[PDB]
Formats: C-alpha cells, structure tokens, sequence
RNA sequence: UCUAAGCGCGCACCCCGCCUCGCGCCCCGCCCGGCCGCGCGCCCCAGCCCCGUGCCCCGUCGCCGAGCGGCCCCCGCCCGGG
RNA sequence: CUUCGAUGUCGGCUCUUCCUACCGUCCGCGCGCACCGGCGCGGAAGCGUCGGAUUGUUCACCCGUUCAAGGGAUCGUGAGCU
RNA sequence: CGGAACGGCGUCGGCCGGUCCCGACA
C-alpha cells in the first residue's frame, strides 16, 4: 500500500519546502522524483525520495503536466481536503501552528501544559 | 552386489576434488565451493 | 524493478498466508513455514501466491524462487505426501534395521559386525516403515520434504565406515529414490 | 630461548590461592542434582573422621585379575552420631541465582544449636530466638511461613545440628549444616516431608546405603609455613647451591617484569 | 529567594567553553531544553538565566549571549563564573524578566 | 530505556551524554539489546576481548563481565571519564539491569528511535541479541530471566485489561477546567 | 554542475591575421574553472595554448528545468590502470544537473575526479533509445514502487532523543 | 548446485559445570526503628492495520495517606588448650 | 642509532610463561588409500616431545625406550647457582 | 584492516565482439 506513483501527494519531511504537500509528477529514479505545488506553496523541483513521506491520497493528474494543468487538477481534486481532514492533516496544521510561538508564548504554554498535568491528577484521583 | 554398488559409488565415488581445497565438489562443478572460485578438480578410482 | 515469481494454488489445498508463515492445508495434513528470514511480498491474489521481492540487488534477486518452489513442495507434500526410499547397502555382514515406536524411529544393528547400536529418532512429521516389496530397504513417507529430506540425511551419517577407503568399502544406507508417493 | 626439555607445571592451579581456609568447617559447596519425581532423600550428613582400618573383601570384578579373588583394602570410620533437624529453609531460583524466601526454626532449639550462637555459652546473655519461641509453639506461625515457603519456593533444604556431646569431641557447640531434600513430586511434598522431620533425629541409615558412592568435603591437615619443595613440589637444586638447595632458583624471566601467580613460592600448607 | 514565582524554562550547564587543549571558564556551555537548532537558539538569545550555587542555596544569575553549533547548545556568561562542581546542574531560562 | 532491539554501542553513546548531563538514566531488559554482525564473529569478538589478561595476576587485569547488562555497563564506562570525578559521579548514576526488576516494573520506559536495530541497520545485516552472546560466554542466568519476563508478561497482560478499562472512566471525565485550558492551549 | 558554452581563438598574427574561433560546451562549477577545462582542451586538441590565446566568451545557459528528460553522456576517464571510455546514460531535467548525476556516480563507483574525467559528448536520448535498465525502468508509462527508503524518517529521531513507543513504518 | 535466504551434524580446541578463592549481598536470630522516591500494556517493522504522536514543569506548587520500590541501622575481647 | 662517572659476558641446572611456521594424539578431506601402514592437505597449541655414552658446548653424533616438532621471553633465567 | 605476483560463479559498473520471432533434428 502506497506507492511511488504520479500524483501521491507527498508531505515534504525536508528541504527548503519542509511542512508543505506537494504532488509526484515523474520518477527520475528510486532515490529521486519530480514534484510541485501549485495549490502549496512548493514551486517546481527535484527532489530525493528521502525529503518526501508519501501521503495515502493520490491525485489524478495527467502525464508530464506543466504547472498550468497541474494546478487545475490539484485543484479540483478533493484529495488535498481528504488529507487536509484527515488525523495527518490535523497534526501538520496543528504542528505548523506550534512552531510559531516566541518566547513569551512558550511560556504561556508551559504554565497551560503543567495546569493540565495537575488536572489530570485531580480527575484521576476523583476516579476511584 | 551390482546396482547397490552403483548406488554406493554414486553417494562415495563420484566427486570432483579441488586440488588446493581438496574440498569434495559436484561433478559438474566449475569453481569449489570453499577454494572460492577455484578451477581445479579430478577424482579417482 | 520487483522481482516476481507466481506459483497456482491446487484447488487440493486451501492456503493461508499471514506476515510471512505460509500455511498450506492437505489431505495428508497441515503443514506451517515461516519465511520472516527474507523481505518478500507474498500475495493470495485469487488462486495465485506471488512472492513478489522489491528493489532486487545481488542475492535479493535470488529469493522470489526458493520461496515459491518452498511452497509448492508444501502444496504437494500435503496432496501426496514424500517417500524416499533408502537401501542398505553391504557385503560382508547384513544390516539389521528395526522400526520402532509406532514407526517414528529406527535401529541400524550389525553395520561392519559393529557392537554399537545406531538408533535415529524420526523428525516429527516423518514415518519410518521397512519394504513390504523391496527389500533390506526403508521408506521415509511424510509430508514435509525438510523433515523427510532431513531424517534420511541423519540415517546416512550415522552409518559411516570410520578410516578404510571409502570407494573400496562402499557399505551405508543410502537414499535411492526421492518421490512424492 | 625455549626451556630445551619438556616438563609439566609442579602443581595445580585450580586449587589456588592455597590459602587458610576462612570457612569454618568443611562447606557442601554445591548439592547433589535436584530430580525430579524421584523417591525423596536427604542430600548430605555431618560426621567426625574417626580411624582407618584395612579390611578383606572379595571382589567381583570381571576383567580385574582380582575377579573372585580377596584383597586387603584401606577404609576410614567416620563417627556420625544422629542430627537433629532444626529448621527449613527454602530457596527460590531467581533471575540473581537461589535467594532464600526464609528460614522456619522449630519451637524448641537444643542446647548444642543454642551454643553455637553464642561464644562463650556460660557469660553469653542467652537472648537467641526468646521473642521466637513465644511467636511460634502457638502452632499458626509455622505453619503460615511453611506455606510462604509451599508457593514461592524451589529448593526446600533442611538445617539440622550434631550433637557434640554423643561423640569424644570437646566442642560442646552444634555444628549448624544445611541438607537439601531431593525426589519430590512437588515442593509441597519436599516441605510436608521436612516438617516430619523437624525438631527430630536423622541418621546415616536413613541417608546413605553401602555400596554407594560419597564425596567427603574437609579441611586438610596443616603443615604451616612450609618452602617451595614441600608445597608445591619443585626439585631440590644440587647440594653445592650457595644459599640453599630448597628453592626455585628462577622465579621468572626479565619480562613480564613482575612475578607471576603461577610460579611456586613459600606460604601457608595444609 | 528573588525566584519564587519565576517559570523558567529548563536547562543544563554542560560545561565550559572549551577546546581538547585550552578551556575558557568566561563563557560556560547551556543546553536549552526544546531547542535543539542554531535557528531555534535566537529565541531565547539575550535572556536571563541563573544557576543556584549547590553550597550557598542562592542564584549565580547570568544572560545567554549566542548560539555554540548547528545543535542548539548556547553560549553563556555568569555574573561570577561557575565553580565547575556545577556542571549538569539546571540553569533556568525564565519566561519573564 | 528499554534495551529491546537498541543497538548496543548506538543507544549506549546517547546514554553516556545524558550521564553526564545528570540525568539518573536505568536501562531494562539489556538482554534484548543488538550488536550489528554474524553472531559467531560477534562472540569471537567478545570470547577475543575476555583473552586479554594480566599475565603475572589475571586478579589485577581486565575484568570481563559476562551478563548482558554488566557488558553494556562496560560498553558506557568506555564512552565516560570514568577515573575524573565527573565521571565517576555519572557511572554511578546508571543503573542498569537485565529484564525489567521489580525495582523498575512501576516507571514509565521510553524507547530512543535512532538507536534502535529496525531503523537503523539494513534487512541483511546479520543483527545478533546480546543475551544470545552473554550464554556463550559464560552468563550463567539466561533460562532464570525469561521464566521471570514470561510471568511478568502475564501480569502486565492482567494488568492491562483492567487498565484498559480505569481509562475509559479517566476518560469520560472530559468535562471541567480541563476543557478551558485545552481550548486556550493552541 | 552550471553549463557554458566558452568560445576562444588564437591570438592574431602576421602570418595568420584571422585565426579559427572554437566553440566548446564545458559543464563546470564557475567561470573560471570552464576557462581553465576549455583552455586544456585547445592545448591538446588544436596546439593552443592560453598564452597564445584569447577567450572571446564564456557565456553560461539557463536551461528550462520543468520537465525530466533522459541524457546519454559519453566520457573518457583515467584510472590507476589505464584512459577508459564509457557511456553513461541518466534521467534528470537537465543537462548541467545530469553531470552533476554522472560525476557523483563516477566518483562513487570509478573513484574518478572531474579532472580525469573528458566529456566527448552529453545528448538527449529519447525513451526509446535508452540502453541502461536503470533508465529504461521509469522510463515506462506508470512507474509505481513503494517508497525506496521510509525508514529514513529518523530525521525525527534526532529531534525528538527518546520517544515513548517505537515509531511504525 | 552444501549457500545466496532457510536447515542438520560436528574437534584432545573454546565456553560453562564440578572444583579453589571470594568483594558484596541475602535469609534468619537479637532487634524488629527511622529515612527516602512517586512512574508499568505488549508485540511487530516486506502490514507498517491506520501510524508520521507523546512527555516536553523535579518545583516551575509538586509533596497526605495507600500501595509498591528502596536505603541506612544492627551483632566483643583478654585468657587456656588444640 | 641507544648504553663506555659499568645494563655482568656462553652452556648447564632450576623454574614459569608464550608462539605456531603441528612431530605424536583429535577432527575432517585427498592418495599411485584392499588391509596394515605410510603420504599430502585444512582446522586444532589441550596433553606429550623422555633415559643415557663422548664434548664446556647450544649443535653434532650414537645407544635405548611409549620411537621423541620447531622456536620466543635483554641470544628468558649470576644480590638464583655452577 | 602495511603489502605483492596471482586467484574469485561476492557484488556493482563498463568496453568490445557472437547468436536469437531463418525460435536462441523434432
């Protein structure tokens, strides 16, 4: 199950375009593939296999599609919604929010994360 | 007895042996198996 | 590149593969092989197992058949089970061989006037009987061709002249036929 | 350069270091195999070298000249007079080796157990096992640590003690010995066996039986001080050696620089 | 203590600043905890931070000055200088000021 | 840190820094750990390391530990200045041990990924478990130490059913001043 | 790893008042180091040195990077034995990143440097033309393999050291 | 086709046992007393059964008890003989 | 090259250790291996490699026997000896 | 894993020739 083939759309684990879902469109070979994304921000580029975890969803896409064409279908398909919902795509949005945060929220944060850790105790204790 | 001895020469007799080696080999071996790639064999009677 | 091989099913035996233990189901038994020692792809895909290996390189090349000629010799081993027959072979002085247990071992007596006695356990899942028409003759009959294939192995060796020449003294048991009756 | 003519090491090494034995008396060490399901015994006893004798046997031995034949041989009186066991102790095998779960005592401990705790019995403020003996003789705390011992235990062992006073010795202290119990079908047998026994004389009829073999576990007999050729057996050097013919005359060779554990040197013997 | 209510975010003392043939006690070595790039270290830059001596019980307070390498480790200076028994001991990135 | 499937020498460099970071490290169930290669080189690795010996007193010499966790104690005093006091300190900070103890059955283990045989090393590379090459040089505890993790599965098993089932009352109490701080924590 | 196409003659002369101007396409990392591949040629090649020469252009050429193409090179490499020839064909958008691709793979496998090695000739095959198996399979229609390598996400290892189950592939 | 996956047998050698020493620890007896900590699913990676999280606050407000896991405490000579 | 305001200088005796480039014993395999024997080869340093006549001798040589490899350790071994 | 002449059907990459839908006697 999922497979290196044109149209998985990839979430890029590395790169200049870290965080960011883009779409195969040719195999140069195992260790590389061309991808782009229009409806991302990812421009055109060939990147390693390795700086690119497949996603389950694959878009239709028609060969060797330019951006133009590309962009259309990315588009219309509701893949990048399907994943954009999906647990994966929950965490990636809620990971890009994290990464986002100065010094003074980290703190905010932490005083939040730690009224958790009590609370938990509170409820596991009133769960006798 | 005949086709017991046959039998016998099959499993005791017919070899190729690595002169280096001196490992047993198939009798239709090219290089022995231990004597990596080495291509000399016989057996005798 | 994947390296694909496709063995069919006999309708004879009902298969089931989980992870990497094949189990095949036959009117002789039920036999299990796990094959998590090599990275194949093994699928049902209707009444074809494929072992299917990925990204070949020197020996991963090698893998998809062993597997599927592994599996078929489970296919028919079940169907028709596997008879290697071994004949002693003497000049001198007779073997005396004895099946005992409810025919799951053996006690080769008298090889070379011998005062030990060499008694070989069967491996579960393979009967030794004597030849009801051969004669100074025993039949390995069991489903597995590793077990069976092993145990006559085992048989051999046991009867082996310690200095001597060999070629001269050409005495032993010896596997003669290996079949699937 | 080589030594020129082969000739073994004097002595064995795996007895060293052949030192005073810090062990009070002989120790058991290992105990004979545990086996399973076969008829329950006593492992081992404690007696006290007596003599030798020299006695006539007839020996049928085929294949020994002496078949059918008479010979004089060697044999040593050991004195074991009765033991009484005392306690039971069970070990459980554990991932660090046995570590003893506990030790029950009996209600009542004999004099000789009792002198052996104390060194000097007459100035000795005999406290031992007070609050013990009023905790057990109610019965219920045996029998609840026993049942400690049933469920998480392997190795059931008894503890018994000599009685000085049946043998010529002057110790007047009870030699204090473990003695595993061995056959059971279950541990629960093993322990149900050894509370039979408990504060009750055992026997070397009971333990052993003619014909079978024993290994004797001692202390040697002391020699002291004593040199290289005594010891360890090394060759006395020609009568005209300066400073002395009972040494090893080359302890060593340049390199390794420091002297080695395996070459023979003066200390303690026996 | 002047830090009571004071959040903090965790850090270690890891040593001092030093190479395998000269050491340099001025600047002293912090591993600040959730920070683990040179990128990430301009976060927390420029901040006060304290380590309490193990002897007095009080805070030797100081500021992180810049990042050590690619792996996050920041570069700081103390108000003394750390008595080396206070290596792996916490230091304390406070939230406030 | 559980040692099942960490490759010695890769999880034992991660330890020795957080050693020396103060960290109070203990490492469970050592027996499981992995060393890359053919298991009869990698014994003959180790049976050649216990060869080296003092000659004049083999007392004095090197002391070759022969349990699983008493070898990968070794493996960290080698990536430790042991004979400073810094190290000496972060030696005695590890506690290390084969199967999980009594001692260590109630705290929470966690497992370092990079270190790990699956992630690391590729399908092929021979991996070896440490326990395997402790038998053969002589541990005399290895029959003892899978009795003991076969019945501290079972109660882990045990266990865990009624846990599975205390969650889902911890659980379904979702409503309180939990559910404010978790909508301001975004 | 760049690409220019780097045009130089022979310096004017009595005897010759106008010399040949050669062209040659010089894969290389910068200006300078092209001048220096160009002038090593036109040593051996036409017997003129870069003393006796001017280079009149050294011109570098974006070329389209959208889609992948297959290339075909052609060199000729120095190894401890002996000046080999070999053809090596690649996939990549381009021509300057397909000799980035064949110096890795020669430094890799043929221990060879850009210096030893002499480009004769860089071409685009065609899907049909391609002789090397490792560029014909993609060169097919649908190419579908499972990621060559997902347990290379231990990039999250590093960040994370100690997680609390082992992450699943 | 003994080998590449898989498997069997296998040396006066090697490792272990038995044996010699043994730091420590253990159980018990006398004594039964303080001090400390707060935290448990498992497997598998060519099913990886839905992943690519979590914790991220050991004082930063946490510290009762309960239960578990610890740790410390504890134990004569002279003299006479062997 | 290093030691001459000094590192005692051959063989024997005595004593330990070490190596393998293995003579016998062990395990396989090959012979122009019938057997007995020999002989070649790979693994193998656990044990064994002795008593004497002449010589200061190591070596040599001869006699004998359970038939007898080769070496290293400041050409091991002088506040050990001769 | 100082290292040679020489071996390798270990595995990848090349160069140059020969046959193969006149199927590499049926």
């Amino acid at each position: 199950h999922r497979f290196v083939e044109a149209g998985r759309l990839v979430y890029l684990g590395d790169g200049p375009d870290k965080g960011k879902l883009a779409v195969i469109v040719d195999i140069l070979s195992t260790a590389a593939v061309l991808i782009d994304g229009p409806t991302t921000g990812v421009k055109r580029q060939v990147v390693s296999l390795r700086w690119a975890m497949l996603t389950d969803q694959v878009i239709n896409i028609s060969e060797k599609p330019t951006t133009e064409q590309l962009k259309k279908e990315i588009e219309a398909s509701p893949a990048i919604d399907t994943f954009m919902n999906s647990v994966w795509g929950k965490k990636i949005q809620q990971q890009r929010l994290r990464a986002k945060a100065t010094f003074e929220d980290m703190g905010k944060i932490a005083k939040l994360r730690r009224e958790r850790k009590m609370a938990m105790k509170r409820i596991a204790m009133s769960i006798k | 007895e005949p086709t017991l001895i046959n039998l016998a020469r099959e499993y005791n007799q017919n070899m190729m042996i690595c002169r280096h080696c001196y490992a047993r080999n198939p009798l239709r071996a090219t290089n022995c198996r231990r004597c990596r790639g080495t291509n000399l064999r016989k057996k005798k009677l | 590149l994947c390296s694909s091989m496709t063995i069919k099913v006999p309708t004879d035996v009902e298969c089931t593969i989980n992870k990497r233990v094949v189990t095949v189901k036959g009117k002789k038994g039920t036999l299990v092989r796990d094959f998590s020692h090599a990275p194949l792809d093994i699928t049902h895909a209707n009444d074809t197992i494929s072992v299917a290996v990925w990204f070949p390189r020197g020996k991963r090349n090698a893998l998809p058949r062993t597997i599927c000629s592994h599996i078929e010799n489970m296919f028919k081993g079940v169907t028709y089970g596997f008879e290697y027959k071994m004949r002693l072979a003497y000049a001198h002085f007779p073997i005396a061989a004895t099946v005992v247990d409810n025919n799951k071992a053996i006690e080769i007596r008298n090889f070379m006037h011998q005062i030990k006695t060499r008694r070989i356990e069967c491996l579960p899942g393979v009967t030794i009987a004597m030849s009801t028409n051969v004669k100074d003759e025993l039949i390995l009959r069991g489903i597995s061709i590793e077990d069976v294939s092993h145990t006559a192995a085992r048989i051999h060796e046991s009867l082996k002249v310690p200095n001597k020449d060999l070629r001269k003294f050409l005495d032993g048991c010896y596997v003669s036929s290996r079949g699937l009756q | 350069s080589h030594r020129k003519f082969s000739c073994c090491r004097k002595g064995n090494l795996g007895y060293l270091p052949r030192k005073r034995c810090t062990r009070g008396r002989g120790r058991c060490k290992t105990f004979p195999p545990d086996v399973q399901g076969a008829p329950i015994h006593l492992t081992a006893f404690l007696g006290y070298k007596a003599g030798c004798t020299h006695v006539m046997r007839f020996i049928d031995h085929r294949g020994s000249n002496l078949h059918n034949r008479q010979a004089i041989d060697q044999a040593t009186i050991i004195d074991a007079p009765p033991m009484i066991c005392t306690a039971i102790i069970g070990y459980a095998k554990t991932p660090k080796g046995l570590r003893a779960v506990t030790t029950v005592w009996a209600a009542h401990i004999a004099e000789p157990a009792m002198r052996r705790f104390y060194r000097n019995y007459f100035h000795a403020e005999k406290t031992a096992f007070s609050t013990y003996m009023k905790k057990a003789a109610d019965g219920t705390y045996i029998k609840e640590q026993l049942g400690r011992l049933k469920q998480h235990a392997d190795v059931i062992r008894i503890v018994a003690h000599t009685q000085p006073a049946l043998t010529p010795l002057k110790q007047k202290k009870a030699d204090i010995m473990e003695i595993q119990v061995n056959g059971g079908a279950n541990v629960a047998e093993k322990v149900d066996y050894a509370y039979a026994l408990m504060e009750k004389p055992i026997s070397i009829k009971d333990v052993f039986s003619v014909g079978a073999q024993i290994d004797t576990i001692s202390i040697t007999r002391g020699r002291g001080f004593e040199g290289v050729v005594t010891r360890w057996g090394v060759t006395r050097l020609p009568r005209k050696t300066r400073r002395g013919n009972r040494k090893v005359a080359c302890i060593g060779a340049w390199h390794p620089a420091n002297v080695q554990y395996t070459v023979a040197r003066a200390g303690q013997m026996g | 203590e002047e830090i009571k209510g004071k959040t903090f975010l965790p850090a270690i003392f890891v040593g001092y600043q030093r190479s395998r043939a000269k050491q340099r006690e001025n600047v002293a070595l912090v591993k600040v905890s959730g920070i683990y790039t040179r990128a990430e270290t301009d976060k927390v830059l420029g901040r006060l931070i304290a380590i309490i001596h193990s002897k007095s019980g009080k805070p030797i307070f100081g500021k992180i000055c810049r990042p050590h390498g690619n792996s996050g480790m920041v570069r700081a200076r103390f108000y003394t200088n750390l008595p080396g028994q206070l290596m792996g001991h916490k230091v304390r990135v406070f939230y406030d000021n | 840190i559980d040692c099942k499937g960490h490759i010695l020498g890769r999880l034992s460099a991660i330890v020795a820094k957080e050693l020396l970071h103060g960290h109070e490290v203990a490492l469970v169930r050592c027996e499981k750990a992995i060393i890359s290669g053919a298991f009869r080189d990698v014994k003959a690795h180790y049976l050649k390391k216990m060869h080296k010996r003092t000659n004049f007193n083999h007392l004095r010499g090197p002391f070759h530990f022969r349990a699983p966790a008493e070898i990968v104690r070794r493996t960290i005093r080698g990536m430790i200045p042991y004979k400073t006091v810094r190290g000496s300190d972060a030696m005695s900070r590890l506690r290390v041990y084969d199967g999980i103890p009594p001692c260590c059955a109630r705290y929470k283990r966690v497992v370092c990924p990079s270190a790990m045989a699956y992630l690391c090393l590729r399908p092929e590379r021979r991996r070896c478990e440490v326990g395997r090459v402790a038998h053969e040089i002589g541990w005399q505890h290895a029959a003892d130490v899978e009795r003991y993790e076969k019945r501290r599965l079972e109660e882990c098993d045990k266990w865990y059913q009624d846990k599975i089932q205390i969650d889902k009352k911890i659980a379904e109490a979702a409503e309180k001043d939990a559910e404010l701080q978790r909508i301001n924590a975004e | 790893m760049q690409k220019y196409i780097v045009y130089g003659r022979r310096l004017p002369s009595e005897k010759f008042p106008e010399p040949e101007v050669f062209r040659m396409t010089i894969y290389a990392p910068n200006e300078i180091v092209a001048k220096s591949r160009f002038w090593y040629h036109l040593k051996s090649l036409k017997k003129i040195k870069r003393t006796h020469g001017e280079i009149l252009d050294c011109q570098h050429i974006e070329e389209n990077g959208d889609f992948v193409k297959n290339f075909g090179v052609l060199l000729r490499y120095r190894s401890r034995v002996g000046q080999h020839n070999m053809y090596r064909e690649v996939r990549e958008t381009t021509s300057a990143r397909a000799m980035d691709k064949v110096y890795s793979e020669m430094a890799g496998q043929c221990r060879a440097r850009y210096h030893d090695i002499q480009i004769i000739n860089v071409k685009e095959v065609a899907d049909e033309d391609v002789r090397r198996e490792k560029v014909a399979m993609f060169t097919q229609k649908g190419v579908r393999f499972p990621h060559p390598c997902p347990y290379v996400h231990v990039k999250r290892a590093a960040r994370t050291r100690f997680q609390d189950r082992a992450p699943h592939v």
